[PDB]
């Protein structure tokens, strides 16, 4: 009974991060020790004529990004563990996240390590233009 | 290929909206095309779901620099025989709003302690995972008829894990710098450990130079077995699965070959540590 959500390629990393005291540090350390990024994310088929903004209600990938379903790019959603903000609510689940094509091999790690500019809504370094 | 780890145990006939699905597998079939998903304006997100997610199928075979391995070899377990605590869990099945997973009910240790927990699971919602009480029934058999009253005698998990840490600290503070849980068919015991174990790099106690064996979520501090009062998590435990040592048949039949004085979770946990001692230290 029930419906599988995962594939065997993710068992090791998800088990490791599900038990970790600090899940973000565990995923970064797992990647640094040569572990494969989390796969089976929700990658979107989109026009690539979007605004390029980082977190949006509909897919907004431009020609240099891929759009993904938000919960699928969140380490805390993927491991079914507490989100580290005081209210415990997710900022990615229920939205789409635009990830640079050069980083789309590891959308979970990309969102973990990067920050969105609160003024223009683009990722810092990819490419928030306001200094 | 798929795994049962994080299997969605809800009875909902549809999948999730692309923004709410944790994975491509869990996205509703209506959104799938060309190996990818599409957003469909006009088909909204679901803002009221409660989907029980299975914690059965963990695989602790990671190899990360600075993180000790939980499962150890027979030879390393032998060196730490003073740290051995047999551990067995009797479970109950998810029911009503969910079906397809087992929840910890009776947690037994070779110290003879049995702790009864309220049937609790990890429920995905539109905003987070809610660790909460879920509907459950005892297994249908008659060899587990003692579990029926236990469905009404459970303690909340925040109390259960404090009691586990207290029991282990009292038993082991003068025996070892660690715990080695001795298991038989480890799957459900490892699922149960998700409820009271945390892992990470090796740390030291906040009050002494001993290695930390306990973690406190309330204070974000670590402690050895001597200084763990009020601590809620077992930190960096070790473990070994006796069933994997080449035995044919069930625990009791193998235990009974060497021992005739051990005849319920604590009883299985006692028999597991007993069989381990006889197998490792004789011949
Ligand atoms: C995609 N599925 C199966 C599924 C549902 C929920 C979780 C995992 C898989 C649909 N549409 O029922
Ligand atoms: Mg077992
Ligand atoms: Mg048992
Ligand atoms: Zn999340
Ligand atoms: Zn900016
Ligand atoms: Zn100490
Ligand atoms: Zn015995």
């Amino acid at each position: 009974a029930g419906n599988a959500t995962e594939v065997p390629a993710n068992s090791t990393v998800l088990s490791f991060c599900a038990f970790a005291v600090d899940a973000a540090k565990a995923y970064k350390d797992y990647l640094a020790s040569g572990g494969q990024p989390i796969t089976n994310c929700v990658k979107m088929l989109c026009t690539h004529t979007g605004t390029g903004q980082a977190i949006t209600v509909t897919p907004e990938a431009n020609m240099d990004q891929e759009s993904f379903g938000g919960a699928s790019c969140c380490l805390y959603c993927r491991c079914h563990i507490d989100h580290p903000n005081p209210k415990g609510f997710c900022d990615l689940k229920g939205k789409y996240v635009q990830i640079p094509t050069t980083c789309a091999n590891d959308p979970v790690g990309f969102t973990l390590k990067n920050t969105v500019c609160t003024v223009c809504g683009m990722w810092k370094g990819y490419g928030c233009s306001c200094d | 290929n798929v795994t049962g780890l994080f299997k969605d145990c809800s009875k909902v006939i549809t999948g999730l909206h692309p923004t709410q699905a944790p994975t491509h597998l869990s996205v509703d079939t209506k959104f799938k095309t060309e190996g990818l998903c599409v957003d469909i304006p006009g088909i909204p997100k679901d803002m009221t779901y409660r989907r029980l997610i299975s914690m059965m199928g963990f695989k602790m075979n990671y190899q990360v620099n600075g993180y000790p391995n939980m499962f150890i070899t027979r030879e390393e377990a032998i060196r730490h025989v003073r740290a051995w605590i047999g551990f067995d869990v009797e479970g109950c099945h998810a029911t009503r709003e969910a079906v397809g997973t087992n929840l910890p009910l009776q947690l037994g240790f070779s110290t003879g302690v049995n702790l009864v927990a309220v049937p609790t699971g990890y429920v995905d919602t539109p905003n987070n995972t809610d660790f909460s009480r879920v509907s459950a029934k005892p297994p249908p058999g008659d060899q587990f008829k003692h579990l029926i009253p236990l469905m009404y005698k459970g303690l909340p998990w925040n109390v259960v894990r404090i009691k586990i840490v207290q029991m282990l600290s009292d038993t082991l503070k003068n025996l070892s710098d660690r715990v080695v849980f001795v298991l038989w068919a480890h799957g459900f015991e490892l699922t149960s450990m998700k409820y009271f174990v945390k892992i990470g790099p090796e740390r030291t106690c906040c009050l002494c130079d001993r290695r930390a064996t306990c973690f406190s979520t309330a204070s974000d501090t670590y402690a050895c077995w001597h200084h763990s009062i009020g601590f809620d998590y077992v930190y960096n435990p070790f473990m070994i699965d006796v069933q994997q040592w080449g035995f044919t048949g069930n625990l009791q039949s193998n235990h009974d070959l060497y021992c005739q004085v051990h005849g319920v979770a604590s009883c299985d946990a006692i028999m597991t540590r007993c069989l381990a001692v006889h197998e490792c230290f004789v011949k």
